[PDB]
């Protein structure tokens, strides 16, 4: 969940671009509006960085 | 200028060493006057490998560190010989050892070339005389 | 004719190691420029050597350098391939191959061998192949593909195990950042 | 018209603000202190640095955003690229990707003196670079390890604090006896892995630490100097330029100066802040390309972890 919808939309528009620059994914991942743990942590880091840039 | 001569059918005699300032080589094994000139240049300039410069010439011509082996490879034998010395001494050695003076005994023929290649283990592509010069020059190594 | 080559004492470097490296390189160059002719490779003759003065006097060859005419006459690429595959087959690992270490007047001689080394390591041979590839790419990138192809054709002609090391070459070429 | 540039190709997160006149409206960096990744440091630091940048100059003032596309690590380039994209979108201002090594060369050229054959030596990247035939090519480079990387690894083994550049320099300042280690120079290339291994063996032999450090620095800087000489002869460059972090060493600086004086050429090193990985270089390079019409889009701002200096297009020259 997010505090609102606009912030989620901006975060998605900022991170999904980085997501689509890596074709080979370890496993299916839902991204919309042991390797798996680390990979998900990586996307969480991306989303964080993106939101705190603002 | 040092005197180098090639004598055919020279009567080798031991007591020459007793008289004693000269060096005797196998005219067949030694390539040509270039071999002798390279030996003298290396003996004079580069660090001598032997106590006596005169037989240091022989060691230089042999092309390997060991001496007695230089003697058996290039040391003179009965008949043809190559004498390296400094005029009157040359005449005395000619009179004593004997033989016939022949500069051609130092040149290279097919048989001489095959002798040189077998003796020096020259297994490669290149002129024989240049290869022996190079082999002697490479003595400074290892 | 004959020419004299000297390893001058570059001031910018330490005098001790400077002299040490000059002596070592002169000795290696002499030894390998001599040993190269054991394999039929044309090369200058080592008329005289001086380790103390670091002066080596060798036969002078009147021919254009490989880098000067290799592109114009691609056959020199094949000749370089031949006289490098001869080295690799004989395990004389030239560590600093370039298109300037060779002269072409009537036959392709190998002039310099300062950094050469004897080793039976195919990995080293692949590394030196990459070294020559980088050198030729930098000098004549416009003809890297054709020159490399002809050089490898010569390599195949003279050397048989080429493919193995060539495979190794690819692996060494894959030494980058993920 | 001014630009804000981000450097994140390595452990250094650098934020700079640079004008078109050539001045530097602001500059600052943070060197990641290894105990996370350089990418995490970039993510956690770019916010603070960018806030400081707005503090110095109003955020509405910066007309361009530039980021170090590469070469460099993967995650670090990812973080810098995403941060730059977020900045550009939030400000609705153009975003541009710059070549980090070319940024080093260009900041050095701007902050000192023209077309300097540039020995870029750093803790993860060593190579000689030069702008020839309309492109910046590598005219020599390591094969296994980088000179700064080799020195740093030697430092960790000998427990020298990170970084070991200025530390190895000071330990070599009092060295006289030279240990024997391989001097690998393949054409215009080097293999510092052999040197690092030989130094490891020599240290394992109980050699004096000062002597071994002096020997290693002499070896490495001598090969760098020799390939720089070869690349100068190849390119006839009018001046050497030592850049990257390892430019902090006065030993290397004096060897290069001696070489260049011997070759009747000049040797340059810019300020300490600019030598390392700074945001000012990224800003300057991005604005350099923007001044001549380097229009980049969102789709064109992917990371290039192996970005080669030959992969760049240059018009600013």
């Amino acid at each position: 969940e997010f505090p609102s919808e606009d912030v989620a939309k901006v975060v998605y528009e900022a991170v999904l671009y980085e997501h689509l620059s890596v074709p080979y994914r370890r496993s299916e991942i839902d991204f919309k509006l042991s390797a798996l743990r680390g990979t998900v942590n990586s996307y969480l880091r991306w989303i964080k960085a993106a939101i705190d840039v603002i | 200028p040092m005197i180098i001569r090639g004598i055919r059918g020279a009567r080798i005699n031991n007591e020459i060493f007793n008289l004693g300032k000269f060096q005797i080589l196998n005219a067949d094994v030694v390539a040509t006057k270039k071999h002798v000139l390279h030996a003298i240049n290396q003996a004079k300039t580069k660090k001598p490998i032997a106590k006596s410069f005169w037989m240091e010439i022989l060691v230089r011509a042999s092309g390997q560190r060991q001496i007695h082996e230089a003697i058996k490879i290039i040391g003179a034998k009965d008949g043809n010989v190559c004498l390296i010395c400094e005029e009157e001494t040359f005449r005395k050695i000619y009179e004593l050892i004997g033989g016939e003076i022949d500069d051609s005994v130092l040149e290279i023929n097919e048989d001489k070339e095959r002798l040189i290649r077998e003796i020096f283990k020259i297994r490669g592509f290149g002129n024989v005389v240049e290869r022996v010069l190079e082999k002697i020059a490479l003595i400074e190594l290892k | 004719d004959v020419i004299i080559k000297e390893r001058v004492k570059k001031g910018y470097r330490d005098e001790r190691l400077d002299e040490n490296i000059r002596k070592s390189r002169t000795a290696r160059e002499a030894r390998y420029l001599a040993l190269v002719k054991d394999f039929g490779i044309p090369a200058p003759y080592i008329f005289d050597v001086d380790l103390d003065n670091k002066r080596i006097m060798m036969s002078y060859i009147n021919g254009k350098l490989a880098k000067d005419v290799i592109e114009d006459n691609l056959d020199i690429a094949y000749k370089i391939g031949e006289i490098v595959g001869k080295l690799h087959k004989n395990d004389v690992i030239h560590n600093d191959l370039t298109t300037s270490n060779f002269i072409f007047d009537k036959d392709l001689y190998i002039i310099d061998f300062g950094l050469g080394k004897i080793s039976n390591l195919d990995r080293d041979k692949a590394v030196d192949l990459i070294v020559f590839k980088k050198a030729v790419l930098s000098t004549h990138h416009e003809k890297f593909d054709e020159i490399w192809e002809r050089f490898l054709e010569g390599y195949k002609s003279v050397y048989d195990r080429w493919e193995i090391i060539l495979e190794l070459m690819k692996d060494v070429e894959r030494r980058a950042r993920y | 018209m001014i630009c804000l540039g981000l450097e994140g190709t390595a452990e250094k997160t650098g934020v700079g603000i640079v004008t078109s006149d050539g001045e530097v409206l602001f500059n600052k960096t943070i060197m990641y202190k290894p105990p996370r990744e350089a990418a995490d440091h970039h993510a956690e630091t770019f916010p603070k640095l960018i806030k400081e940048a707005f503090e110095v100059v109003d955020k509405n003032e910066i007309d361009l955003i530039a980021f170090s596309q590469g070469p460099g690590l993967g995650p670090s380039l990812r973080v810098t690229a995403t941060v730059a994209r977020t900045l550009s979108l939030t400000l609705k201002k153009p975003i541009i990707g710059v070549n980090h090594c070319i940024a080093h060369i260009e900041i050095g050229k701007l902050t000192t003196e023209e077309d300097p054959l540039t020995l870029y030596v750093s803790g993860g990247n060593t190579q000689v670079i030069a702008y020839v035939s309309k492109k910046y090519r590598v005219f020599g480079e390591t094969l296994d390890i980088a000179v700064g990387n080799c020195l740093d690894q030697f430092a960790r083994y000998v427990n020298l604090p990170h970084p070991g550049g200025p530390y190895i320099e000071e330990l070599a300042r009092k060295g006289k006896k030279l240990v024997d280690l391989p001097y690998t120079v393949k054409g215009m290339d080097i293999a510092f892995s052999g040197l690092l291994t030989a130094a490891m063996r020599a240290y394992d032999a109980g050699e004096r630490l000062e002597d071994i450090c002096y020997s290693l620095q002499e070896y490495a800087f001598s090969m760098l100097t020799e390939i720089t000489e070869r690349a100068l002869a190849h390119t006839n460059k009018g001046e050497v330029m030592l850049v990257g972090g390892v430019a902090a060493n006065n030993r290397l600086r004096e060897m290069l100066k001696a070489m260049c004086e011997g070759q009747n050429v000049d040797f340059y090193v810019p300020p300490k802040e600019f030598c390392g990985d700074n945001g000012a270089m990224i800003a300057w390079l991005g604005l350099l390309m923007h001044k001549n019409g380097r229009w980049m889009s969102l789709d064109e701002t992917k990371i290039i972890p192996n970005y080669r200096t030959d992969m760049v297009e240059v018009n600013w020259i």
